[PDB]
């Protein structure tokens, strides 16, 4: 019992919402059961009262000692002060449902006996179940598993409610009176649940309804079964289309560029290299383009995400001490991440150079024209002698080939000058370090 | 000389008052035609209700002869041109066919055949127009989509029940095992039993459940196979509409979750530290829980520039008149300033601008609480609050001073601040056409620089 | 004579060859399996067989003299067309579909011209104006063909097993109730509908082959049902995709106006604007409509839309031809609400407007008096855009222009104008001297 | 030797190990539950079980020699591969699928089903390798349906054997009757019952006892979930199979509604619609940079020098300038598809684009009369003087000749500004192109 409950990094609070879910699920799944079936007998009534008192104690402990302790954000600032948390929960819209649910109609047991229709206000605390659903769907690493289990749970719950309504209608017409009603001969909940399954699921094969109340019942129940089965198909389609969305988008762009390379008659080796790039990009990043993702975020989280992945790689090179931090942040926001297949040429000796290469998760070699001089492992630098020079400047000194699936981080010279025009003093000191180092 | 307005609320109250007797005419005209105890038993009630439906049909002709229309932007308000634009429509032909006086033949046959009133179903366009106006007007569009779909398939299930009872009356009551049973038996001869068993048969056939007795004759085989193929099309539209309602009831939730899983996939690929990972994740859950996850430029993209400007004024101007600097300025500069603002939300602990950097942005605080700190850590010098302002001294680049364009202090956020980013270049191109306002902003910058 | 494959005569031939292909599918499996349709109406099936083979050899000639495109040009050399036809596989399918192997079981190669039926369905789907209604009709035709072929397969399996030896099979056809051909076809159609829609009022099977056929038929009916539901679900999701996108835009706007606490007058003004944009069908914007087109068709649509409106004003008629082409390429239209001020007094105007289907009026400062009422075709914004001597103001609005109704203007921005005004120098000296004449016309 | 997991030898092993995993699943539940299929064909099951255990042992020996990518290149060290195998949970599963639990009991070989990962890996590799992904997704769904139908048939026969044959009306009937006592009748009636239960049809006899009621409730509830997943996974396949056609129909109908709103004349309307029909018939509906924006510059340049360097090697201005500059040129080239008769540029329009003809036939038409001076075929080139803009020319600030298409030409365009950004890094070739343009302008 902390002074203030964080409710995002609190597994204990998730276990408490599991406890209010279990009390609320006891009420929803055992209100109509005791209300319709004769499972509230005289030698089980203390067991039903013991678990219903445990349910009311969990409801009351929720309304008193946990839900007035929740850390919430008002006006930007988070709140720790416990009287202010108590004022926020007391002036919330959860408290209307909670104090409307915990109203003791169990003191009305002296008027009309032990009747669980008095306790049918305990099902009004649905917001604890939906808070538990949202909190479990947010903590889970695979939300489609819990969406499938929740759609199964709603399906089994509507079949349980329909089994209780069929046993009410059987007791209302009389048990064993007509051919449609329940006969009486087996386990009452199992045969009534079987009828609710074969009606709700729109199967049929049951006895045909005989009187007019049974025809109205079977007609409304078959209509609700059509819409329950249609909602079940729609929920499974939503889970499927939101489960294979990234895979279907990757496959759609892959077959789109295969259709382009077959439409313009491109050979099998180049098509195999494009397909090898696509399979390695899916096996590494599990996404098509990371720049398309990072263009959606704010600039501050973009800055921190670029810093935590590249600032160690920039600072582990001995060259980059003297550069200033605003230019370093802008060049880390203006890095481009490309991939090189094994054997590809990143720097051909004699071509023009316009790129500073920051290597990350790869291993390229320099060939000065097949001997290995120094195998550049991850974190190293090359392409630094054509970035500092104006115009053509210097050509490449050696053929640089990528040995493995190298994932270079590239810094183009045009984007470097587009950074540099907003930083004159940085341009000056950068040119000075350029002249001293070369 | 009254002209109604088709975008108003009087026209929508008339669309409700004419989608009542159109729906009555569809439902109870097929039922009174096929069942023949409804027409003969409740004859005074149907005389009263058909008088009401015909009076509302005449008034719908008089209202459609006064619905204004748009040419050159303005509402047309002259009665001769309204009557001419009504008369050159097909809807006038459908309305004057829907008011053909077949009550002469209805009194000729002995007030027993409402088969002659089936041209009263010809105002289906008023019913479709009411459902269209409600589905754009209401606050629960998915609940109205399911109410509209349930009304459409209940029209079809009711019409097919009346068709099955008319087919059974044509073949003979209780000659086969498929037709409706013998109505001289007093259990099946009641009208509630007739209609509810015919509706039960029609629901079972048109939703492809089939617990019905199997047909005997070829006309019954043919009607049952036509009803089963119509029923598999009706079940296909039910599953398609409820699947579309489920896919559009959490479309924004699914796109936010796709963004969350893509960020989590990127951060497990590049392997960021867990404090930054939970910072970005709690930052995105805060943006979803405070309903601000979608960017203001993408929400307001569909709007015209005039309504974008009025929305930007009515949001940002009550913040931008709490700044103690911009109080002597004009309407065009305030309009362009609240146009060129872009809000970015910061998390706690996040740095806005660090000391010793080149200033390229100006910030105006709105629903936030900040703190200028030193280089050591969390030392609150000034707590910048709601409506206050910073960043206005290192974007103007006033040379000849001791500071220049260097942001003089480390600024961090205390809470979940929601600043208004106002860029340097977005200010200098918001002062390019206004040189007197430019030198007024330079003289107030000289005042606040003489303070700094 | 070369039949052009995108013409209207070729689609009339696609209709006239998709008729006997559909006949050959439907009635060839029915006449093969039922043996009383084939044996009773033998003159009618000989007449329709003669007409189907005549249309099949005429389709061989028409596919021999149809054209194709090399280098964008229509080929009309008949030996090249015949060689391009003979190299394809559809000539092999047409010469297989016209082997006179002549019991219509020997005529079952006539179903091999299925590509003309698929071509007719695709050409109608990209030519008609009710594509979802045609796709519903196409899906209903496909499932009626499968229901029919399953009825014929059930009657063939019943005839192979024995008529009325089991309870599963078709009953004993020597009884005159079950012996008629109408009863045979409609009971086999009723059985195949009950099986392939997975309903099951059918009698249960007895032998292992009947059990296995009903298993295979129920799995095929499950996949048929799944394909029907998937086609109608994608069609319902595409029939209102534009409506759902516009409602998502409306709901995001209303969520923004709830979150940023926008006042009720502006909330009902934006709600009135979205109601107007709904009721007058402008739910998609022209800036995203005109992105997918090529630049040549975009320029030609800009000519044919804007030039007849732009030459309605006589003082803007003195302009150069290709420069007017570029000007109507860069004219960007907007729509204004009633009561919306186009320009107040104390705002420096950076836009020129040409009124197209609207009605604007000039008013005083906070006073609705009508000096003049601008109309369709007239224009304004011309004295504060070319930097002329004003009345000690330069570029300032000297009049308040409201909107009387839902007016629509052609917004031509100042810097957007000038960045292409700089490239044509002498023509722009002519335009700036014309603007000096307009300023002389209004007020020195 | 180290087996590379991206090669084709590893996919041949994925087929040769997804064969006995599928045998072990299917026939191990059927041999366990049916008890005459195990007893009769015992020599066949001894041969197939020895073969499946030999393939499982070779699968362990292959997974101990399957390479894996560490820092971009494959590990070839066999001790490193063996330690990376031993630290996996798949080593525990691939050792647990080989324990000697042992003729009369095939339930002691139920640990052979634990190698499901090889079967799911083979289905994933076939769906990423085959040319028909929706056909393989239908085959995968039908195979999962048939495994579920078969396992439920075996479970119904085991439950009926446990309860008693023919004691109830729900269970499998009496085994000493020789009609029901044969193995083909046993398996096909249990498969018929499992199909009719799991597809939720329910024409089978209803349950009598309580465990039969509970098994049929659980069976209907498994079947409605499985049959909702199947209908959803077919409808999602159909919707994401025709999403591209639906997007093209949305573009076509939005541009149609825009033209019928803006009152575009019928000739331009028919020209736009015939251009869209041509684009849909020749499948150039996508945009080139929109479908290659995700590839890196090296592979974009590889495709671009593969398809454009053949037409760009024979040109007047870029003959032997620089190989990397031709790479940057074919990266910065950009397509536009033109209509027949469509003028590319008249007399009077200022030039800013160079065009390279590729699969088209153009014409230098005159002003008034349609006379073809010389037809420019594919590989030819124009726009050169108006993208070089040299001083000392006639310098009329107009293009000097009309260019009009004869057929559907596919011009690959090039802007002068994109030329200058290609030409910044090599200024000697800049001066070379200026002098070549001067030569061709003087020798026009
Ligand atoms: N030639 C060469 N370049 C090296 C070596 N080690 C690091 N580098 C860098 O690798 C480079 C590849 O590109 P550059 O020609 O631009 O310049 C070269 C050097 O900066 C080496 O041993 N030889
Ligand atoms: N230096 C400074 N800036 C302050 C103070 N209070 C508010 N601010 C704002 O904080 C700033 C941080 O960025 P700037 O340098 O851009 O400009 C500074 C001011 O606008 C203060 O006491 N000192
Ligand atoms: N100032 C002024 N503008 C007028 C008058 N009548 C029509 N107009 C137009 O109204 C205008 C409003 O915008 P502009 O300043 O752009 O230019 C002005 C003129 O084109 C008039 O009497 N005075
Ligand atoms: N004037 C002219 N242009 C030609 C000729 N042959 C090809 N072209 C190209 O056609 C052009 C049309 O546009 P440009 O003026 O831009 O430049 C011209 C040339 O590049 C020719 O004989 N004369
Ligand atoms: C219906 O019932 C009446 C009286 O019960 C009887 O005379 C008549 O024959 C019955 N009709 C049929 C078709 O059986
Ligand atoms: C079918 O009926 C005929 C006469 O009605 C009879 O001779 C024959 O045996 C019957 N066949 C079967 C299989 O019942
Ligand atoms: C099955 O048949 C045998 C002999 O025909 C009989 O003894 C046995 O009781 C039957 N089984 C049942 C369950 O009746």
């Amino acid at each position: 019992l902390p002074n203030s409950i964080d409710s995002y990094t609190d597994r204990l609070y998730l276990l408490w919402l599991l406890l209010v879910t279990l009390a609320y699920n006891w009420n929803c799944c055992f209100i109509p059961l005791r209300l319709v079936f004769p499972y509230q007998t005289a030698d089980n009534i203390h067991y039903w009262l013991i678990a219903d008192i445990i349910c009311d104690i969990i409801y009351l402990y929720d309304m008193l000692f946990i839900q007035p302790r929740l850390q919430f954000v008002r006006g930007g600032d988070i709140i720790v002060d416990s009287n202010e948390l108590r004022k926020h929960y007391r002036t919330s819209t959860k408290f209307q449902l909670d104090v409307a649910s915990i109203i003791p109609f169990d003191i009305c047991y002296l008027f009309f006996g032990f009747n669980p229709m008095f306790r049918a206000n305990r099902m009004l605390k649905y917001t604890s179940f939906f808070e538990f659903n949202h909190h479990l769907e947010s903590i889970m690493d695979k939300a489609y598993i819990y969406r499938v289990i929740r759609t199964t749970g709603y399906l089994l719950f509507i079949l349980h409610i329909n089994a209780c309504v069929y046993y009410w209608a059987s007791n209302y017409e009389g048990i064993g009176t007509t051919r449609w009603v329940y006969d009486g001969e087996g386990n009452e909940y199992l045969r009534c649940y079987y009828w609710a399954v074969r009606t709700l699921i729109t199967i049929g094969g049951l006895p045909e309804p005989q009187t007019l109340f049974e025809i109205v019942f079977q007609l409304l129940n078959f209509f609700s079964g059509v819409f329950v089965f249609s909602s079940l198909i729609g929920q499974m389609r939503d889970v499927i289309g939101a489960a294979t969305a990234n895979q279907n988008y990757f496959r759609a762009c892959m077959d789109d560029t295969i259709a382009y390379m077959n439409n313009y008659s491109i050979p099998k080796l180049v098509q195999k290299r494009v397909r090898t790039w696509y399979e390695y990009t899916w096996d590494s990043q599990r996404m098509l383009d990371e720049s398309d993702l990072l263009k959606t975020l704010p600039t501050t989280v973009q800055l921190a995400l670029a810093i935590d992945v590249n600032f160690s790689i920039i600072s582990k090179v001995d060259l980059f001490k003297g550069c200033d931090t605003q230019m370093i942040y802008d060049m880390l926001l203006r890095l481009k991440s490309v991939l090189y297949l094994p054997g590809d040429f990143v720097c051909k000796k004699g071509e023009i150079g316009k790129e500073m290469y920051i290597i990350k998760h790869g291993e390229v070699q320099v060939l000065g024209g097949t001997k290995v001089l120094v195998t550049l492992k991850a974190g190293s630098v090359f392409g630094e002698i054509s970035l500092l020079a104006a115009g053509g400047g210097n050509r490449r000194t050696a053929n640089v080939v990528a040995h493995g699936f190298a994932n270079l981080l590239t810094l183009d010279k045009k984007t470097l000058q587009e950074i540099l025009v907003h930083y004159p003093d940085s341009e000056r000191i950068l040119m000075k370090k350029a002249r001293v180092l070369l | 000389a009254i002209v109604v307005d088709p975008s108003s609320n009087l026209y929508y109250r008339w669309l409700t008052a004419i989608a009542l007797p159109v729906f009555y005419n569809w439902y109870l005209l097929i039922c009174r035609a096929c069942f023949d105890e409804l027409q003969s038993e409740y004859l005074m009630l149907w005389l009263v209700l058909d008088y009401s439906a015909d009076v509302l049909y005449v008034l719908d002709v008089l209202v459609r002869a006064r619905t204004g229309f748009l040419e050159q932007g303005l509402m047309v308000s002259d009665t001769n041109r309204l009557w001419q634009h009504y008369k050159t429509t097909t809807q006038f032909k459908l309305d004057v066919l829907s008011l053909v006086p077949t009550d002469l033949a209805y009194l000729k046959v002995g007030t027993n055949y409402p088969e002659v009133r089936f041209n009263r179903l010809l105002k289906f366009s008023r019913l479709f127009e009411f459902f269209d106006r409600t589905e754009t007007r209401t606050n629960y569009p998915n609940m109205f989509r399911i109410g509209n779909l349930v009304l459409y398939i209940l029209i079809i299930i009711h019409w097919n029940a009346c068709i099955y009872f008319a087919i059974s009356k044509f073949i003979g009551f209780g000659t086969d095992s498929w037709v409706y049973p013998n109505i001289s038996i007093p259990e099946h001869g009641r009208l509630s039993r007739k209609y509810i068993y015919s509706l039960y048969w029609s629901t079972l056939t048109l939703t492809t459940i089939g617990e019905t007795p199997p047909p005997v004759k070829d006309e019954e085989y043919l009607f049952v196979v036509v009803d089963f193929l119509v029923g598999v099309l009706i079940f296909a539209t039910i599953v398609g509409n409820v699947g579309s309602m489920i896919s559009n009831m959490n479309a924004s939730r699914a796109e936010f979750q796709a963004k969350i899983d893509s960020i989590k996939q990127y951060m497990q690929f590049r392997k960021v530290t867990k404090d930054l990972e939970t910072r970005v994740i709690r930052w995105f859950d805060y943006l979803w829980a405070n309903k601000k996850t979608v960017d203001e430029k993408e929400v307001l993209k569909s709007l015209p520039d005039k309504l974008k400007a009025e929305i930007a004024i009515n949001v940002h101007l009550d913040t931008l008149k709490k700044v103690r600097i911009f109080q002597d300025c004009e309407a065009g500069l305030l309009v362009e300033l609240v146009l060129k603002l872009r809000p970015t939300v910061f998390s706690p602990g996040d740095y806005i601008c660090k000391k010793g950097d080149i200033g390229k942005e100006m910030y105006i605080i709105n629903e936030g609480k900040l703190a200028v700190v030193a280089d050591d850590g969390v030392t609150q010098f000034v707590v910048l609050s709601d409506g206050s302002y910073f960043g206005e001294i290192s974007i103007l680049n006033i040379k000849g001073s001791k500071s220049g364009n260097r942001r003089t202090a480390n600024i961090r956020s205390i809470g979940y601040s929601d600043l208004f980013c106002l860029s340097k270049d977005d200010l200098m191109e918001a002062l390019t056409e206004y040189p007197e306002a430019k030198k007024a902003l330079e003289e107030k910058g000289r005042q606040i620089l003489m303070k700094d």
